[PDB]
Formats: structure tokens, C-alpha cells, sequence
């Protein structure tokens, strides 16, 4: 029945938000998982 | 990719290549004096795929006429479409080959190929952008055999980029003309293994027995024959000529049909059989042509095709039908003959729709297979050939040419290993 | 100001451009000749001349010139300059190889220097957005030649992709899962988000929802041309959401080679049809996470969710979408990532999706396109990776590509690029 909601932005044609429903359950950042040049591609 | 140059060698070369030339004139609305008098856009799309714009309103076959002999030029010239081939395109010799492999690949056609490449060379650089080469041509005979061959190489000398497709056509007892066609036959399989990238096997044992068995023709003649071959012809031939998706040109059709560099052999179908007389008929639904594809009685190749496993298969249809009905009927026989299709290939049955039907048909149906019951017909070829050269019978023919018996058992070894790579690939497995 | 430049290769890219360009005109006034008699944001797609005549920011590239020459012959014809449709003589004829390396080398200098010439007229460039088939040789090989050589002269520069995936359906060559592979290892380093779409999903949609009995090439782009529209609306609109290209990264991309996500379409409705209700915001919203109106074939129930992001257009109001988000939260379990928050971005771009006239397509009031970044999009990939397998076991077909100047070690490296890639996405939804 809770939830969360955090307004981004509006403007001529929008209107953006976003939306948490069951927060992150670890904490923190992403935790999981050349070159070339001109000469490197001829 | 645009242009095709199309190459005419021999008197079964010419009789096949003249007949071809009046379907598809007929189908793409030209009259014998090269001028468009049809009354579709789709006639004239892709008429630059065969057909040079001369000035105005006129269209000439891109196609060179090939023999050592002069009558059957004469003969072509003489005949309806005749007049539409361009004069300076005829290149003939006055010495024949004499059904003599050796005298068209070395001696006679050697002094003759220059003259041809020559014309060859006129039409090539004329080429926006040239696809490459189709030569119609016989195996049993010396001109068409022995100098087409010849031609080949010289041709993939000067174009090795382009591709090179042919109409082959097998000899047979049932319908010869000479004791040495094995001979002739193996030479040239030789030269196609390695020169050509496609090549639409048409055999004439099938075509007898067609026109014998089918068409109750009791004594089939060349006429009878060359009617199978050209509806054949324009059926292999209508992606190329009208706007499609599937095997517009040379190269795609050979990418989609060729798997390994030396199964390039062909094994062409055609629903509904037809002979020149009957021109009845009252028939063939979507279900019934679609049925013909597994039907050895339809096959331009005496191979059973439910003798072996289909590598790649495209498939023509041709009038007007529904589309949603063609997909139905040709899901329907990959699923029911599932045993009949390598399941290393997947989705290998590729199917393309033309709404212009053939001349007298409403409706029709070709087939392109690669299929591994290919190795039926060398093998015939192969053991006609060991029955003569165990005995070494009319090898004086060749010999008296320069020849060496060596050439005559490497060829015979060359083509037994293509019908050992074909049961290879038979008997291959996605066990992966 | 933020210009995009947008590059459509070979048939499938140039037809789906068709499509795009047909849609944006429609949507902003402009009249096929590029004359508009006028919210200013549009120019960010379309430059302006001295005559008052817009012209897109596009250039259309193929191996062969016969789709090209429709666009230079057909209605649209003055609204692109001629220096912008550029074509060869010979195609790649189905082959990686071949547009990769033999003809493309010929006309990759051609195709740059007009590129440049594009780039030379913008201000703030964002980036490209680039089109092309995965199965023909032009879409597949020339696309990855051009995206390394984007990478070199346009240095830490927005790059994102419409990627046709394969359908047997409408294949026109065997060794589609060969180009598919070769092009998606090599364009994975230089790709910033790449949208796939699967044609089956696309021709089964049109055949389910428009009642089309034998979907054409025409009627597949109207459909994708609508999806794109949607992806887009937000640069050439003031929108709020995905309004940079560096935003649709940001939003969708945890890890640079997880890049693809998953877009799912609503309403999709038969024009010849009988007057009926205009669907909710409810309505909409529940249609995303059906399976059935996916861009992709793919069980995201099977998967983990990553990233959502909701692309509302027309009459929608925030109240709407948050009730209609909450239901759907009760009833299905949208299960994400450990390391993710469970949740939406959501998006409002105030005009109602336009239609082609004549088109199958119903006018609808409202529709949505849902973005998401799932573990299940790694289905499409296995599919393709075993039909490569069978082929490859044989060494079928490899000759032709062998022949083009193309090494066997190739095949072996973009293959075991694909099965780190089906082991990332299966790493990823781990916990
Ligand atoms: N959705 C869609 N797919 C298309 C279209 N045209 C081709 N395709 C698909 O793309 C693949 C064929 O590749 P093409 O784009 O036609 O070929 P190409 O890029 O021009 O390359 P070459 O002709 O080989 O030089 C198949 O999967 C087709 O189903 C189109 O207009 N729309
Ligand atoms: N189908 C068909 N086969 C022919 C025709 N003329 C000859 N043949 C066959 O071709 C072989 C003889 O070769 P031919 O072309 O006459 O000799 P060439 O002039 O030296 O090439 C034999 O297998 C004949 O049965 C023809 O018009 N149609
Ligand atoms: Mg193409």
C-alpha cells in the first residue's frame, strides 16, 4: 500500500519521476561484473 | 551486382541456350525484333540482369554463341528469336570437335577461345557491375564439353571475382548420339568440381524418362527434351530476372546454396510436368506443387531425392497464389519429412513467390536443391566410364590428341570424391 | 541545443529510416518536401537552410543502390539532399566479410566525410543513433566497420543502436546467425545501448493485433517506426525524461556490455475496426508486462529486471500512472536485482502518438513504450549462439567469409565473446 516517489523534472512537453516499491537489498554501488585507433583498425 | 553474360557451347549448348532466350523473351515481353511490346513493369525491372538497351526501344541478349561447328549457327539464326542475338556475337570454327573432349579442350577449341574470350571481353566491360558468367552447354560432347570447360578457366582467369554458373547437361544411353560420352562426361565433372560455384545438373536420362514415363511420349525427341530444360531454366532463372528478397543475384543465390567450395551441383525440380502438344490442362493447387519437391518423377536429375538429405533447397512458386497458403504447405513438408534435411543447417528451405507465371501455366513450381542423392548420377557416370577405360576401348581417340592416360584417371578419382564427400555429409550428424 | 545524427545501413536500416523520418514529419508539420508552415526542439533532428525548408539529420549508406534509389525516386524525395543518400555498386551479398572488409573498405572514407559534413552544422552534437539489419552482409559488416571509425573520430561520443534481430519468417539467407554474431562482437565495445527487434515479435503482432495475414516489410516498420518514435519523442519534444542521449545510458546501462534493453509497446490496434473505448492508463501499463507485446521474443519472468523505465504519450496524468503501477506491484512479482532498487522511471511527453494516414495503425489518445534492462533479453542471444553452433561444428558456409579475407580465429573469438556475454548476463542475476 506504501510507496515512494521523487520528482525529477517539467518542462513544454514533460513531466519525470521515479518510483521505490522495495528499495535495494545489498547497499551500495554495482557489484558483479581496446582501444582502437586509426592505425589499429587499417 | 546487375549484369549476367550469358555463354552458348556446342549444338546441345546452342538448342538449349536458343530455346532459353525465347521463354524468357516471351515472359519479359520482347518480340524477335528485341522491342517491348508486353504490358507490365515488372517485365522490364530487371531486364539489364540479360538484356543490353541497344538504341531506342530496343533490347539485346547479352549472349555469346559458342561452336567448332558452323550449322548449328546457321540453325539459331534461321530461327524464331534468331534475329534478336547480336551478329558480332556469333563465334564459330569451321573444324568441329568430332564428340571428342580432347579436340574442344585442347586442340580445335583452343585455337578458337580467343576469338570467344575477345567477345567475352566487349560484352564484360560494357558492365556496370558485371555478377559473371552462364554457360549452357553438353558433358557427352567434344564442343560444348571439352571447349566450354576451356572457356571456364579461361573466363576465371581473366575474372576470378566473378561467379560462374552453369547449365550442365548429363549424357545418357537412353538418348546418345556417341560410345564415348562417359569419357567426355568424367572430363568435364573434373573441370566443374573446380572452376565452376554452381551448377544446375540437368540430366538427360531424367528428361527421357520423363517425356517416356509421365508425358507417354513413346519416341522423345530433342524437342521433347529442350521443352523440360527451358521451363526448367526460366524457373531457376526468375529471381534473377524479376524484383525478389530471396536469391536476387548470383552470389546470394550461391551463399544461401553452397555450404562446402565443391558441392555446388544442383538438382533442379519442376511441378507440373508439361508436354509442347499440351496445352489442356485444368489443375495444380498450392498443396499438390508443393508435394512434387520430394517427388523423384519431377526431378531434372535421375536421383531419388528420399535417397539422401537436402543441404540447402530454394523454392519458386509461380502465379497467382496466396502467400500465407506457400508457407503453410512448405512448413508442413520440412516437418513431415524431416528426415530428408541435415539439421546442421538450420532454417535451410528458403521459398520465394513470383506473381508472373510461366508461358501456358497459371501455375507452377521449381526447385533448387542440394542435395546429397546428387552422388546417384556421378556415380552412373562413373561406372559407364570403368566399364570403357577397364579396357582402354576408344582411348585412341584421346591419345591421338596428345593425351595422357593419367588425365583420364585423376578425373575418374576427382569425381569419386565428390560422391565420397557427398555420403560424408549424408552420414554427418548434429551430434555437434 | 543538442543534435543527432542518425545513420541508417543497408535495406532493413534504410526502410526502418523510411519509416522514422516519414513519422517525424508527421509529428512535426513538415511536409515531404521540408517546408512546415509552424515546439522548437524538433531541431535537434532536422537542420534548417536558408529557403525555410528543414532537413533531417541523416545519412542513409548502402553496399547496392536499389533501396536508396526508392528514397531519391519516391514521396520524400526533396526532403533529403543527395549528399546524404550514399550507395555502392556491388552488396555484401549476405556476407560479414564482405561489407566488413572487401566493400566497405571502398566507400567507409565516403560515408565519414559526409558524416562530418553533418557534424560540421551542429552545435552540440549528442551523438548517433544507428539502424541496420544484424542478418545482411551491409548491416551487419558495415555497421561494425563504421562504428569503430565513429569511435576514433567522434572520441567519448553517444552511441546508440536499432538492431533488426532475425526471424526465419522474413530470413533472406542460412547464414544470418554468422553475420549476427560477427557484427554483435564487434560493435559491443562501441555500442552505448542498443535496442533490439526481433522481427518474429514484430510479425506476430501484426499478424495478432492487426490482422494482417501475411505481414510486409511495410507494415514491420510502421510498427518499429513507432517504437522508435517513442525512444525519441524526448529529444525532439521537450520532454522530462531520456532528454541526452547520455540520460538513456544512465538510466538503462549498469554495466557496459549489459546494453540491451527490452522495449514493449501499447496499444497496438487495427485501424479498420469498429469504434471502441479508448484504453486507460491501467490498460496500457498492464499490456507492458505482457509478453505478448515485446519488441523481442524473451520470458522476463524467467529473468531479473535491471532497469524500467515507462515512456507515457499523449493525454496521461502522473496520478494515473502511479495507481496503475502500485496494481501491478500487488498482483505480479517484478522480481530485480539484489543490487537494484525495485522500480520505475517515468516519463510524460504531453503529444498523443500520430499515425501514417491509411496505415494499420489505430489513433489512439494515449500509449506507452516500456524500457527494461533483463536478464531474459539473454534468450535471444542463446538462440542465435546455437544456430551459429550447428553451422560451425561443420565449418558450413565458413569459406565464403574465409575467402573474403576473413580468418577462422574470427568466428572462434566472436563466439566465445557471445558466451561471456550469456555468462554475464547470468552472473548478473546471480543473488
Ligand atoms: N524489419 C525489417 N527487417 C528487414 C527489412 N529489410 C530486411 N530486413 C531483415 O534484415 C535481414 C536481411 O538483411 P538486409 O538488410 O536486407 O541486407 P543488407 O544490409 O542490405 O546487406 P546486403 O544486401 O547483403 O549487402 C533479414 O533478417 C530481413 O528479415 C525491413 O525493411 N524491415
Ligand atoms: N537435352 C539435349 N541434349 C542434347 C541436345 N543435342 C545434343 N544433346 C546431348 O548432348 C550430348 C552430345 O553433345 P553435343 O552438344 O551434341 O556435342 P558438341 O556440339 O560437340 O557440344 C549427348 O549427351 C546428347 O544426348 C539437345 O538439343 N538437347
Ligand atoms: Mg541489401
Amino acid at each position: 500500500a506504501d510507496m515512494e516517489v521523487i520528482e525529477l523534472n517539467k518542462a513544454t512537453s514533460g513531466q519525470s519521476w521515479e518510483v521505490i516499491l522495495k528499495p535495494p537489498s545489498f547497499d551500495g554501488v554495482p557489484e558483479f561484473n581496446r582501444d582502437p585507433s586509426l592505425e589499429e583498425i587499417q | 551486382m546487375r549484369e549476367i553474360v550469358h555463354i552458348q557451347a556446342g549444338q546441345c549448348g546452342n538448342q538449349i541456350g536458343a530455346k532459353f532466350w525465347e521463354v524468357i523473351s516471351d515472359e519479359h515481353g520482347i518480340d524477335p525484333t528485341g522491342s517491348y511490346h508486353g504490358d507490365s513493369d515488372l517485365q522490364l525491372e530487371r531486364i539489364n540482369v540479360y538484356y543490353n538497351e541497344a538504341t531506342g526501344n530496343k533490347y539485346v541478349p547479352r549472349a555469346i554463341l559458342v561452336d567448332l561447328e558452323p550449322g548449328t549457327m546457321d540453325s539459331v539464326r534461321s530461327g524464331p528469336f534468331g534475329q534478336i542475338f547480336r551478329p558480332d556475337n556469333f563465334v564459330f570454327g569451321q573444324s568441329g570437335a568430332g564428340n571428342n573432349w580432347a579436340k574442344g579442350h585442347y586442340t580445335e577449341g583452343a585455337e578458337l577461345v580467343d576469338s570467344v574470350l575477345d567477345v567475352v571481353r566487349k560484352e564484360s566491360e560494357s558492365c556496370d557491375c558485371l555478377q559473371g558468367f552462364q554457360l549452357t552447354h553438353s558433358l557427352g560432347g567434344g564442343t560444348g564439353s571439352g571447349m566450354g570447360t576451356l572457356l571456364i578457366s579461361k573466363i576465371r582467369e581473366e575474372y576470378p571475382d566473378r561467379i560462374m554458373n552453369t547449365f550442365s547437361v548429363m549424357p545418357s544411353p537412353k538418348v546418345s548420339d556417341t560410345v564415348v560420352e562417359p569419357y567426355n562426361a568424367t572430363l568435364s565433372v573434373h573441370q566443374l568440381v573446380e572452376n565452376t560455384d554452381e551448377t544446375y545438373s540437368i540430366d538427360n536420362e531424367a528428361l527421357y524418362d520423363i517425356c517416356f514415363r509421365t508425358l507417354k511420349l513413346t519416341t522423345p525427341t530433342y524437342g521433347d527434351l529442350n521443352h523440360l530444360v527451358s521451363a526448367t531454366m526460366s524457373g531457376v532463372t526468375t529471381c534473377l530476372r524479376f524484383p525478389g528478397q530471396l536469391n536476387a543475384d548470383l552470389r546470394k543465390l550461391a551463399v544461401n546454396m553452397v555450404p562446402f567450395p565443391r558441392l555446388h551441383f544442383f538438382m533442379p525440380g519442376f511441378a507440373p510436368l508439361t508436354s509442347r502438344g499440351s496445352q489442356q490442362y485444368r489443375a495444380l493447387t498450392v498443396p499438390e506443387l508443393t508435394q512434387q519437391m520430394f517427388d523423384s518423377k519431377n526431378m531434372m536429375a535421375a536421383c531419388d531425392p528420399r535417397h539422401g538429405r537436402y543441404l540447402t533447397v530454394a523454392a519458386i512458386f509461380r502465379g497467382r497464389m496466396s502467400m500465407k497458403e506457400v508457407d503453410e504447405q512448405m512448413l508442413n513438408v520440412q516437418n513431415k519429412n524431416s528426415s530428408y534435411f541435415v539439421e546442421w543447417i538450420p532454417n535451410n528451405v528458403k521459398t520465394a513467390v513470383c506473381d508472373i507465371p510461366p508461358r501456358g501455366l497459371k501455375m507452377s513450381a521449381t526447385f533448387i536443391g542440394n542435395s546429397t542423392a546428387i552422388q546417384e548420377l556421378f556415380k552412373r557416370i562413373s561406372e559407364q566410364f570403368t566399364a570403357m577405360f577397364r579396357r582402354k576401348a576408344f582411348l585412341h581417340w584421346y591419345t591421338g590428341e596428345g593425351m595422357d592416360e593419367m588425365e583420364f584417371t585423376e578425373a575418374e578419382s576427382n569425381m569419386n570424391d565428390l560422391v565420397s564427400e557427398y555420403q560424408q555429409y549424408q552420414d554427418a550428424t548434429a551430434d555437434e | 541545443m543538442r543534435e543527432c545524427i542518425s545513420i541508417h545501413v543497408g535495406q532493413a536500416g534504410v526502410q526502418i529510416g523510411n519509416a522514422c523520418w516519414e513519422l517525424y514529419c508527421l509529428e512535426h508539420g513538415i511536409q515531404p518536401d521540408g517546408q512546415m508552415p509552424s515546439d522548437d526542439s524538433f531541431n535537434t533532428f532536422f537542420s534548417e537552410t536558408g529557403a525555410g525548408k528543414h532537413v533531417p539529420r541523416a545519412v542513409f549508406v548502402d553496399l547496392e543502390p536499389t533501396v536508396i534509389d526508392e528514397v531519391r525516386t519516391g514521396t520524400y524525395r526533396q526532403l533529403f539532399h543527395p549528399e546524404q543518400l550514399i550507395t555502392g555498386k556491388e552488396d555484401a551479398a549476405n556476407n560479414y566479410a564482405r561489407g566488413h572488409y572487401t566493400i566497405g573498405k571502398e566507400i567507409i572514407d565516403l560515408v565519414l566525410d559526409r558524416i562530418r559534413k553533418l557534424a560540421d552544422q551542429c552545435t552540440g552534437l549528442q551523438g548517433f543513433l544507428v539502424f541496420h539489419s544484424f542478418g545482411g552482409g551491409t548491416g551487419s559488416g558495415f555497421t561494425s566497420l563504421l562504428m569503430e571509425r565513429l569511435s576514433v573520430d567522434y572520441g567519448k561520443k553517444s552511441k546508440l543502436e536499432f538492431s533488426i534481430y532475425p526471424a526465419p519468417q522474413v530470413s533472406t539467407a542460412v547464414v544470418e546467425p554468422y553475420n549476427s554474431i560477427l557484427t554483435t562482437h564487434t560493435t559491443l565495445e562501441h555500442s552505448d545501448c542498443a535496442f533490439m527487434v526481433d522481427n518474429e515479435a514484430i510479425y506476430d503482432i501484426c499478424r495478432r493485433n492487426l490482422d494482417i495475414e501475411r505481414p510486409t516489410y511495410t507494415n514491420l516498420n510502421r510498427l518499429i517506426s513507432q517504437i522508435v518514435s517513442s525512444i525519441t519523442a524526448s529529444l525532439r519534444f521537450d520532454g522530462a525524461l531520456n532528454v541526452d542521449l547520455t540520460e538513456f545510458q544512465t538510466n538503462l546501462v549498469p554495466y557496459p556490455r549489459i546494453h540491451f534493453p527490452l522495449a514493449t509497446y501499447a496499444p497496438v490496434i487495427s485501424a479498420e475496426k469498429a469504434y471502441h473505448e479508448q484504453l486507460s492508463v491501467a490498460e496500457i501499463t498492464n499490456a507492458c508486462f505482457e509478453p505478448a507485446n515485446q519488441m523481442v521474443k524473451c520470458d522476463p519472468r524467467h529473468g531479473k529486471y535491471m532497469a524500467c523505465c515507462l515512456l507515457y504519450r499523449g493525454d496521461v496524468v502522473p496520478k494515473d500512472v502511479n495507481a496503475a503501477i502500485a496494481t501491478i506491484k500487488t498482483k505480479r512479482s517484478i522480481q530485480f536485482v539484489d543490487w537494484c532498487p525495485t522500480g520505475f522511471k517515468v516519463g510524460i511527453n504531453y503529444q498523443p502518438p500520430t499515425v501514417v494516414p491509411g496505415g494499420d495503425l489505430a489513433k489512439v489518445q494515449r500509449a506507452v513504450c516500456m524500457l527494461s534492462n533483463t536478464t531474459a533479453i539473454a534468450e535471444a542471444w542463446a538462440r542465435l549462439d546455437h544456430k551459429f553452433d550447428l553451422m560451425y561444428a561443420k565449418r558450413a558456409f565458413v569459406h565464403w567469409y574465409v575467402g573474403e579475407g576473413m580468418e577462422e580465429g574470427e568466428f572462434s573469438e566472436a563466439r566465445e565473446d557471445m558466451a561471456a556475454l550469456e555468462k554475464d548476463y547470468e552472473e548478473v542475476g546471480v543473488d
